[PDB]
Formats: C-alpha cells, structure tokens, sequence
C-alpha cells in the first residue's frame, strides 16, 4: 500500500525564475515500533503504549535522491497484532 | 420518427418535399443525392403516455381507479348494505345499464339494475 | 380548445380544419378495419412557412 | 475467451461481452459453457479464491 | 466521462425542443456523434450498428436524431475528414484548467484508460450509449444505493492511504516552498 502511495507522486522541478533543484523518492522501508530510551533501542509492546501514554507507530524511511544537472519521513501508527508488531 | 440510411454516403435521410414536381423525396445532407421516398410515412408512433420512467410505481399515479360503494341497498343471498356498483354494457344490449357487485366475502353475487 | 387557447406557439395559423374519417386511405398497415381516423390540417397563408416536419412534430402533436 | 475486434464495422452476432473489473477485455461465444471452465479453475487453485464470476443473460454479459 | 440525457439548452430556437445525447469529458460538453466520428467511425450506419437497441420506441429514435442533428449543426462537414478532433481540441482547450498535453493524446490516457485501441474506446462508448438507451426505456434497471451489489467497503487498505496522501501533498508543498529560500545565493 506504501509503494503505490509513494509511486503515484510526480515531484515538480524546483524553478524559481542555472542553478535547480529537483528531489525524489525511492523505495518504501518501515521499521519495527521500539524505545527511544537513554540506555538502548528497547522493545516496545502496545502496553507500554496504553500505561505511559504514547503512540505506538512505527517510523517510515524512504530513499531520498537529489541530483541536480534512507530519510525519516513521518510516523504511522501500528495495528496491534499486524504484520509488524511484537 | 422513421429513419432511412443513404446508397452511397451510409448517412442519415432528411424529407425534403419537391414543390415543383409534389411529391416526396429523400435527401441527403452530406452526399448530393435525393432518393424516392415509399408509401408518404415519415411519422409514427404508438401514443404512450408513459413519460415518467422509474418512478410512476412510487408514488399512486393511479392509472386505474377504484369502483365506488353504496350501502343504500341489500343483496339477495346475504343481507349485506355494502355494495360494489358501476357501468357497463351488455352482450348485445345498446347503452349502459348498473351493474350491482356484493361486497360481502361470502356472498359471490352479482345482479343488473 | 384550439379556439378558446392561444398557449400554443405562433406557426402563422389561420386556421386548423378537423376532418373525421371512419376509412381513411393511408396505405401504411391494415391493421384495425374496425377503427375510425382523425385528420389534422393546417391552414398556411400561401407560402412554405409552415410545412416544416420538426414543428408540426413538436408543437402541434403535444397541443 | 476470444480477443475484442479492432474494427468498428464487425459486428457481434452472438459473442457476449467479458467486463474484468467494468474493464471490456473480450469476448465469449458461449456463455454457459465458459462460466462453468472458469469456476473448475477457481475450485483447483488455478485462480483466486476471492474473484466474482457472475453470468448475467438479461444484459448478455 | 458522464454521458446525459436531458433537453438541448445549448442553440435552442424556441422549436427544437426535445432531447439529445450530451457528454461531460473534460469540463467541456460537446455532442456524442462528434466523438463517435472523431474516433473510428466513418458512416452513420456502422456508428448504429454499435449501438444495439433492437427495439421499437419513438423517445430513443428522436433523440438520436436530434443528437445527428446539432452535431451536424454544431460542426460543418464534421462526417468527412478530421473536422471533428479540431473541435474536440478547441472544447477542451477552453476549458478553465486545459491539460498541456495534445489533444491527439488525451484520448488515449483520459478516454477509458483501461483500453488499448481508439476505435474500442468508441464501441465502449457505444455500448455506454447502449446501456443508458436500455435504462431510459425501460429495458433495464437502474443502480440502487441501498444493495450491497453495487458498494465497496474499504476499513485500513483505503481510508488511511488518503490521509496519508493528502499530508504527503502538504508535505511537498511544505519542502520547495522551503528549498527555493536556500537555492539563489
Ligand atoms: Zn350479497
Ligand atoms: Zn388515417
């Protein structure tokens, strides 16, 4: 579903009036949900969601290329039980 | 109504009636050629009211209307008020005469005026 | 009720004669040897502007 | 299943129309006999399990 | 591509006041005989033959006369040449909004994307024209909302890639707004 999302956008060349920009994305990586802690990347669980009050979602990184003549992009929030889950 | 196809051209005929010569041709508008028209029918259609399509059985259009009912008289099986009366003909009767239809579920009796 | 309603468009009509017809000979199909004919006739002021089939076929016919 | 013809000047004696997905893609000669290879296919895993085969004889699609 | 039946609004002379066939592609409502000639056909008896009525009504005939007819009006010599792709060019060049690609080529990705050839998007059309025929005369039924035949239901697969696309859209707008302050020193 993510790849159809981030295949049917055509990103417009960056002309102000040479020197351009022109930005694109590449494939579609989705990581696990786990801990941003102070000691390590701990597992997170969907309770530990529900008792400290936070969002279980997992971060979404996609290749980004610039060319002129793996990036976070957001956040989506995990089902429990999905085919990414603990 | 009634569409022709042109010889040559495989268009749409147009009628097109000859003042000089008073009779009934067949012209068509892309190709120069007129053709004979038959028997003088450019129009026909069987008159259908039915101009309100899919949706005269929502509402009661009421395309058949219902028999009225007198209680002003007494059948002769059953001692019924209620009666179905309307007009029609007879076989070979010339006018119009009542006809009587019991209202009584049982009863099954009909009788004239 | 052609000559108590003028709601129907101008044609340029002077009159409008209604001849009844128990046998009328139209040769287009002999179906109905039981039934009777209706013929409808424009009166035109000596001209043409009135013989034209889309008119007559949608104000006339409706009317 | 035959292909859909590219002229506009054959016309179709008795060919009913196939509709994948509201999508014209061909053409069956008879239907009642295509539906029921088609349903033989569904039933031995040759196809998917979660596909529609309706056969319709008021619209002769 | 929204094909109607309904009373001749445009060139009305007060007369000629009965129905005809019309179609919304584009932002631009041109006749469906200019693009039934624009695309394949050549006569009007092969342009009947894909629309199969085999039926006897006077509301169906009349209207497809009256379709010929201010599409003969509309355009000159529309049934010989190429005259009708010019004012299929000019109606969608008119428009609010005109795509910048040719109008040669919008009938090949626009007009019924899912078909290859140009003269099967016209027996598509034909058979559109078909199916409308069918239901104005009382032939065939039209769509209920109500059955279940006709409803899709979508619960993850689709109502959250549209709220992802219209924040990826924000955050694109979001971006080169952003990278055209840091471009020219
Ligand atoms: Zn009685
Ligand atoms: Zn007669």
């Amino acid at each position: 579903g993510l790849q159809n999302v981030f295949q049917s956008f055509g990103e417009m060349l960056v002309e102000p009036s040479w020197r351009y920009a022109t930005v694109k994305f590449g494939e579609v990586t989705v990581e696990k949900p786990t801990f941003f802690s102070d000691d390590k990347e701990l597992e997170f669980l969907p309770w530990h969601a529900r008792l400290q009050n936070m969002t279980y979602s997992a971060r979404i990184k996609v290749n980004v290329q610039v060319e002129v003549f793996d990036i976070l992009i957001g956040s989506i929030p995990v089902m429990v039980k999905s085919i990414l889950c603990k | 109504s009634t569409m022709k196809f042109c010889r040559e051209c495989n268009n749409i005929l147009y009628p097109k009636e000859d003042k000089e010569q008073k009779i009934l041709l067949y012209a068509c508008r892309n190709c120069d050629h007129q053709e004979v028209a038959d028997n003088s029918c450019v129009y026909r259609n069987e008159v259908h009211h039915s101009v309100s399509e899919r949706t005269q059985i929502l509402t009661d259009v009421a395309s058949d209307p219902t028999l009225p009912r007198t209680k002003a008289v007494r059948c002769s099986k059953c001692q019924h008020r209620e009666a179905v009366f309307f007009q029609a003909t007879a076989r070979g009767e010339e006018g119009m005469t009542l006809f009587f239809v019991c209202c009584n579920p049982n009863c099954g009796h009909r009788w004239r005026e | 009720q052609y000559k108590s309603r003028n709601r129907e468009l101008k044609l340029d009509i002077v009159d409008l004669d209604i001849q009844n017809t128990n046998h009328c000979s139209s040769d287009d199909q002999a179906m109905k040897d039981d039934n009777v004919c209706i013929t409808v006739t424009v009166v035109e002021a000596s001209k043409h502007s009135v013989l034209e089939l889309d008119a007559i076929r949608l104000v006339l016919i409706p009317f | 299943m035959e292909e859909l013809m590219d002229d506009t000047c054959t016309p179709l004696f008795g060919k009913h129309k196939v509709l994948l997905n509201g999508d014209w893609v061909g053409l069956c000669a008879d239907s009642e006999s295509f539906v029921a290879e088609l349903k033989s296919r569904r039933r031995q895993s040759e196809l998917p399990r979660e596909m529609e085969i309706k056969r319709d004889k008021d619209d002769n699609e | 591509f929204i094909v109607r039946l309904s009373e001749n609004e445009k060139a009305e002379d007060y007369k000629r006041r009965e129905k005809v066939l019309t179609v919304y592609f584009l932002s631009t409502e041109i006749p469906v005989w200019l693009l039934f000639f624009a695309l394949g056909v050549s006569s009007d008896k092969e342009a009947m033959d894909l629309i199969a009525f085999d039926g006897d009504d006077a509301s169906i005939t009349n209207s497809l006369i009256a379709s010929i007819h201010v599409a003969d009006a509309v355009c000159e010599a529309f049934r010989c040449g190429n005259n009708a792709l010019t004012y299929v060019e000019q109606q969608i060049k008119s428009t609010k909004f005109p795509p910048a690609e040719s109008v040669d080529e919008c009938l090949h990705l626009y007009l019924f994307p899912g078909l290859q050839s140009l003269k099967k998007k016209a027996r598509f059309l034909g058979y559109m024209v078909k199916c409308l025929l069918n239901s104005y005369a009382g032939k065939r039924k039209c769509e209920n909302r109500d059955s279940f035949r006709n409803k899709r239901i979508e619960l993850a697969g689709e109502l959250l890639e549209r709220e992802i696309r219209v924040h990826l859209a924000h955050a694109r707008r979001k971006m080169t707004r952003a990278m055209q302050k840091h471009l020219s020193g």
